[PDB]
């Protein structure tokens, strides 16, 4: 009755916690990745670059 | 000594211990002391790659100088030759220098014409 009113509502409450709190965890692994491939799609357009600069002066000198 | 002009700018090489402490001065003097076995000449390939006048504090750079070197040795192991060549190509600032070269093996007296020669 009144008994199965508060174990509902007490129940229910959790279960609001449950939902957002895994998907939270989700969305920043998701966001993690981003950063993740970024930095390193930069790091290899920076050492390529130079590489190929630098490069072209070593023929340049030849 | 008259027509001789104090020092007054340094570069950068590239490692705080001059580069802080000790300044290297454009037109030096330095002796660096070593021992048998220990990295002699590494150290100072790098001197020659990142010595860079400093624009920064002044107004005149390299757009008002270009840069250059002048190396040789006396006699060494030939380990330590290719070594050495190796650097200067790669950099690539080998065409703008010259190299004497006495390698460990040649008659020994001609040890104390070949630093004036270059000099």
């Amino acid at each position: 009755s009144k008994l199965e009113a508060i174990l509902s509502q007490e129940v229910e409450a959790e279960i609001q916690a449950l939902l957002q709190e895994a998907e939270a965890k989700a969305e920043a692994v998701k966001r993690e990745a981003e950063e993740k491939a970024k930095a390193l799609l930069q790091a290899r357009e920076r050492a390529l670059e130079a590489q190929y600069r630098a490069a072209l002066r070593r023929a340049e000198s030849a | 000594p008259v027509a001789r002009r104090k020092p007054e700018q340094f570069i950068q090489t590239g490692i705080s211990t001059i580069d802080v402490m000790n300044t290297l001065v454009r037109g030096q003097k330095l002796p660096i002391f070593s021992g048998s076995g220990l990295p002699a000449n590494e150290i100072a390939a790098q001197i020659a790659r990142q010595a860079t006048v400093r624009p920064d504090l002044s107004g005149e750079g390299e757009k008002e100088e270009p840069f250059a070197v002048v190396f040789a040795a006396m006699g060494i192991t030939q380990r330590e030759l290719s070594y050495f060549i190796q650097e200067f190509e790669r950099t690539g600032a080998l065409s703008r220098s010259v190299l004497f070269l006495n390698k460990a093996d040649d008659p020994t007296i001609e040890r104390i014409l070949t630093p004036r020669m270059a000099l």
